[PDB]
Formats: C-alpha cells, structure tokens, sequence
C-alpha cells in the first residue's frame, strides 16, 4: 500500500 | 490571464459550483483567478484552493503511476519492443503534472507566501510547498532530483518549525503537515525511522491535547491522528 | 490538427493506454486522431472511439445536471437572488457538452457513416448518431430542440431498420441499440409506452435465441438483456 | 432513478 497523506 | 475580467467574489462562488459539479480543473482555474487578484485568501479560499489543485494533481499521479508501471514492465527481459509510445506517452502526462505543481509554486511565490503572516496561513502555505516539490520528486530522475527533494524539505520543516511555536499539537494543519512530512520521510527521503518517529511523536503530542478541545474539534483532529495511526501500521 | 503527425498505429496504441490510465479526454484526441486518418475502423477500434467519447461526455452530462438542479432550485420562490453565476457556469458546461457532440456529429458525418457498409459498422455508426442528438436534446430549451430530437429518433430509427434486417435478435449492437431507443423514447420523446413495449419486445425476442448461443456469447447478451429488465422494473 | 443506457 502507499502512505496516505492528508486528505481534503 | 483568462479569468482576469471576472470579479473575485464570482471567481469563489464558481469554484463551489465546480466543486459540486466534480470539475477540478475547473475549480483550480477559478481559484488560480482569485489568487491573481492579489488579495490575501482567507481560511474558506485557502482551502478551496488546496481541494482543487490537490484534485487535478491526484488524478495526474494515478495516471502517471499506471503508465511508468507499463513502461518498467516494457523494460523487463522477455518483454517485447513496442516502440516509443508508452515512453511518449508517460512524458506527456508527467510534463503536464509537472506544469500543475509549477502553476501552485508560483502562486506560492508569487505572491502568497511573502503576505502571509498569521501562522494559519503561513503554515497552510509552506505546507503547499512542500507538497508540490514532493510531488515533482516523485517523478524526477536526473540533476535536479536532489534539490527538488531539498526544496520540499526546506518548506516542510519552515512549516514544522512556524506550527510547534504557534499552534496546540491538536491543530488540523499543524496534523496534516505532520503527516505528509512523514510521508515524504517514508517516500521520498528514504527514512522510514524518521517518518514513523514524526508520527508517533505527532500521535501522542495530540493524544495528550484532546482533553483541551470541544466535540466538534476533537472530531477533526481525531480524523488525522487515525491517519498517522493507519500509516503507522502500514509502516511497522 | 495536432494529431496528424502521429502514425495510426500510434494513437490507437495511446487510447489503449489513456484508457488504462483513465485519461477519457487524451483518449479521445487519441481516437479522434486515427478516425481523422480516413480509414474505415476496426470493431475494436469503434469501440475505443466509443468509450472515450461516452466517459468525456458522461462526465459532462454529469456536472451539467448537478448545475442544472442548483439554477433551477435558484428560480424559486423565496431563494435569494445570487447573480448571474450560476447561469453562466451551467452554461459554460453546456457549451462544453455541445462542442463534444458537434465533434462526435462531425465525424460520423465526414465520412464513418457515408463508409460503412456492414451492418455491424453502420448500426454501431448510426446508434451513435442518435446518442449524440440524444444528448444535446437533454440540454436544448429554444427554437431547434424539436429538430434536435427529430435528428436522434430518425438516426436511432434507420439503425434499427438495419439491425432487425441483419443482425440476430441476440446481437449485442442490437440489444445495445434497443435500448438506448427505448431511453430516448422515455426520457426525451415524451412516449414511456413506446420505451416500455421496444424494451418487452426486445428482451422477449432475445430471450427466445439465446439457445442458439455460446456459453461468452450467452454472458454478453444476457448482460445487456438484465439492462432491459431493470429499466422495465424502473417503468412499469 | 434515470434510465440505463448501454454501457461500455
Ligand atoms: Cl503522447
Ligand atoms: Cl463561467
Ligand atoms: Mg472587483
Ligand atoms: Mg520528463
Ligand atoms: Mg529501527
Ligand atoms: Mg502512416
Ligand atoms: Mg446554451
Ligand atoms: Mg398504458
């Protein structure tokens, strides 16, 4: 999985 | 440029509109025309500006890690030569990315960032800086890969540095910073031990803040601590 | 225009990729490209053309009716008056929908139809002509709306001609077409009669064929088939 | 609801 940045 | 006969108040209500309606590129184009008026963004604007910007990037990084995962397949023993079209054609979508985060860094510079002196705005910014030099790291190769890195760093840790002074370890952007900080120590950089340090030490600082904060705010914050915690374990 | 330095063999290899990459708008510049060579199209190659142009317009039509809904709860009364915005968004899109269409109308008529000798081809070609007069008409208000829909149900109607003289009642052109007629007769001509009897006839038909059929055949028909069922559901 | 058309 890629890392999850911050969302809207 | 195009939207310059458009009034900035008109400008905004059609970047909700376009929002609404899924048109990002669109809404990027509306709010590119409200940051060329020259008046400082407030806190509702900053944010349609990310959403828009971040939208067309998102859609552009999906595109381009499809057709650079067809490419490296192209170039594996057994695999047979179909010419230049894959190369082509990754070159055209990652050019475009690259004009999107180019267009978002100058807004950026010129002139967003000098004016912004809250530390709200300024840290909203430096972390928009960072963001789109991490995104044009994720596709360079070559000279200027280093300083693109060092670029998305530099803003980054201006922002870390502005957020610990100025905001409670509970605040939504000081998170959200932290979190893709560390998401470009664990991608980019190649130091998965400082990404999960900065989570972790992200994680508890805010913990040991929700006892400070009101529903409504502790359900923001709380939002963002869950994603350093997904990416923690993802990492570890 | 700026594809007419491209190889054939080139775009269509590109459209292949743009639609891995969900890029609908590159894929049909792709599409458009190889049609505008003025060679005949392959079945495959009809459907790339196909799905590029209905994914870029779907996505318009989509935002269209989101616009449409907000100007028209805009009108009335009691809501406070907002300005021109609105209007000039919706109309902005609708601009956009109809320069889509006009593209797709013109290549059908210099020259895919004028070309195409095999049922299979001039059905696909003709159907198309009626879905994209069909769109336009959802949008059209003033003085050629009547025309607009004159102009699909004349297309749809030579397309229909053709397929119940050529092809099986199983085809999936067929079945495809059918369908599409029926919505137009529902949803645009005012005639949810005709809609309800075209999808009963056509599924009846179908049905009574299907054991004609292989097992990949039988899968493809019957999928366009349930199609019919749930509309009949939904209507009746 | 609106009414399916063929899809892709
Ligand atoms: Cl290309
Ligand atoms: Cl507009
Ligand atoms: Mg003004
Ligand atoms: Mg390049
Ligand atoms: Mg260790
Ligand atoms: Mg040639
Ligand atoms: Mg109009
Ligand atoms: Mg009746």
């Amino acid at each position: 999985q890629r890392s999850t940045s911050t969302p809207n | 440029g195009a939207m310059g006969s458009m009034e900035r108040a008109s400008l905004i209500q059609k970047a909700k509109l376009a929002e609404q309606a899924e048109r990002y590129e669109d809404m990027a184009a509306f709010m590119k025309g409200a940051v060329e008026k020259g008046e400082e963004l407030s806190c509702e604007e900053r944010n349609l500006l990310s959403v828009a910007y971040k939208n067309v990037v998102g859609g552009q990084r999906a595109a381009w890690r499809v057709l650079s995962s067809i490419e490296q397949k192209s170039n594996e023993e057994g695999s047979e030569e179909k010419g230049p079209e894959v190369r082509e054609y990754r070159e055209k979508v990652e050019t475009e990315l690259q004009g999107v985060c180019d267009t978002v860094l100058g807004l950026l510079d010129s002139h967003l960032i000098k004016e912004a002196g809250d530390a709200e705005s300024r840290v909203f910014y430096l972390k928009m800086k960072g963001d789109y030099y991490r995104y044009l790291a994720e596709v360079a190769t070559g000279d200027d890969k280093k300083r693109i890195i060092d670029s998305a760093r530099s803003a980054y840790q201006e922002a870390m540095d502005i957020s610990k002074k100025e905001m409670p370890p509970t605040n939504p952007i000081r998170l959200g910073l932290a979190l893709n900080f560390s998401v470009f120590h664990y991608e980019i950089a190649n130091s998965p031990e400082e990404a999960i340090s900065l989570a972790k030490t992200t994680f508890d600082e805010a913990m040991a803040d929700l006892h400070t904060l009101s529903e409504d705010s502790y359900k923001d914050s709380t939002l963002i601590m869950q994603l350093l915690r997904d990416n923690l374990t993802l990492w570890t």
